[PDB]
């Protein structure tokens, strides 16, 4: 396909996230950098750091600009602080553009920077409503549609266990099979989306619509996790053991607080269900499902003969977070360009001879509008 | 990984 050299630009270890490589300043410095869709703002490591390999060194690059701002982002878990600037921005198996693009230097950080997982800086593709300081620093996708010819779309295929690829500027029909089906963009923050059922095996959650998406639910690439609010876990984790029930796990299992291990190539996927998420369609009262597998959601632990996983869906305080384990099972496109996130099945999803990932569609679901928070 | 609190 034409966007070819873009196939297979992502890397990571599982449970790390994924990274593309960055080239920034001049002369050129290359970074390994996590690709964020649940944040917005760029951000490298500029300071060495028992976890990093390399920084970006500013008074090395002559095209640096100094913005005299510092910058402080929390995250749900981590946080750093470092200093605003300007620099060129290329990214070496991505669009053939360059690019000056608003950059964070990372001087210090908690909790943030992971031993061994190979990247060194983050890139939040979110839009400017959440960058910081405030919606006034330009996120680099920004930049990048409002500077070059490059379409305000890309693309993302999360291959779980790591690699993918992040298409940028279209499409890459090589990365899914079957039909691409698009769910809107509720609003330009966070990716957010909208939940309207939620089935395990095939079997409705029945909860309100409205618990699904309270008070926001999101498309996140930065978080493993598939995360639900609490009243919404809690029933799923009830639903999931009961269809798994002809084998026992101990508690700590479904919080994640405990990994269970079977010998190297044993483990029983077929006891553990399917999960489908119903997303609101382009046409009104139409829907679309996705479901992934306990492939997606059980997840490997780093790292003998013996295999063992994390439940890897978990609770949460701030809405629905779709994080790899929902991505890992879809070829997943950010139309930007049309206010809309296109599922199809990824052409490197894991799975087995007896089940694959699906999205599917369309079906009939009513009111779908009243199920987003206000 | 658990990337924005806060926005």
């Amino acid at each position: 396909g034409s966007f070819v050299e873009m196939v297979d630009n992502l890397r990571g270890k599982s449970g790390q996230g994924y990274y593309v490589e960055m080239t920034v300043g001049s002369p050129p410095q290359t970074l390994n950098i996590l690709v964020d869709t649940g944040s917005s703002n760029f951000a490298v490591g500029a300071a060495p750091h028992p976890f990093l390999h390399r920084y970006y060194q500013r008074q090395l690059s002559s095209t640096y600009r100094d913005l005299r701002k510092g910058v402080y982002v929390p995250y749900t878990q981590g946080a750093w602080a470092g200093e605003l600037g300007t620099d060129l921005v290329s990214i070496p198996h991505g669009p053939n553009v360059t690019v000056r693009a608003n950059i964070a230097a990372i001087t210090e950080s908690d909790k943030f920077f992971i031993n061994g997982s190979n990247w060194e800086g983050i890139l939040g593709l979110a839009y400017a409503e959440i960058a910081r300081p405030d919606d006034s620093l330009e996120p680099f996708f920004d930049s990048l549609v409002k500077q070059t010819h490059v379409p305000n779309l890309f693309s993302l295929q999360l291959c779980g266990a790591v690699g993918g690829s992040m298409i940028i500027g279209g499409i890459d029909h090589s990365l899914y099979t079957g039909s691409l089906w698009y769910t809107p963009i509720r609003r330009e923050w966070y990716y957010e989306v909208i939940i309207v059922r939620v089935e395990i095996n095939g079997q409705d959650l029945k909860m309100d619509c409205k618990e699904y998406n309270y008070d926001k639910s999101i498309v996140d690439s930065g978080t493993t996790n598939l995360r639900l609010p609490k009243k919404v876990f809690e029933a799923a984790v009830k639903s999931i053991k009961a269809a798994s029930s002809t084998e026992k796990f101990p508690d700590g299992f479904w919080l994640g607080e405990q990994l269970v291990c079977w010998q190297a190539g044993t483990t029983p996927w077929n006891i553990f269900p399917v999960i489908s998420l119903y997303l609101m369609g382009e046409v009104t009262n139409q829907s679309f499902r996705i479901t992934i597998l306990p492939q997606q959601y059980l997840r490997p632990v780093e790292d003998s003969q013996d295999d063992c996983y994390k439940f890897a869906i978990s609770q949460s305080s701030t809405g629905t977070v779709m994080g790899a384990v929902i991505m890992e099972g879809f070829y997943v496109v950010f139309d930007r360009a049309r206010k809309r996130i296109g599922f199809a099945v990824s052409a490197c999803h894991v799975h087995d001879e007896f089940r694959t990932a699906a999205v599917e569609g369309p079906f009939v679901t009513l009111d779908m509008e009243d199920c987003g928070y206000n | 990984v658990q990337f924005l609190a806060x926005x």
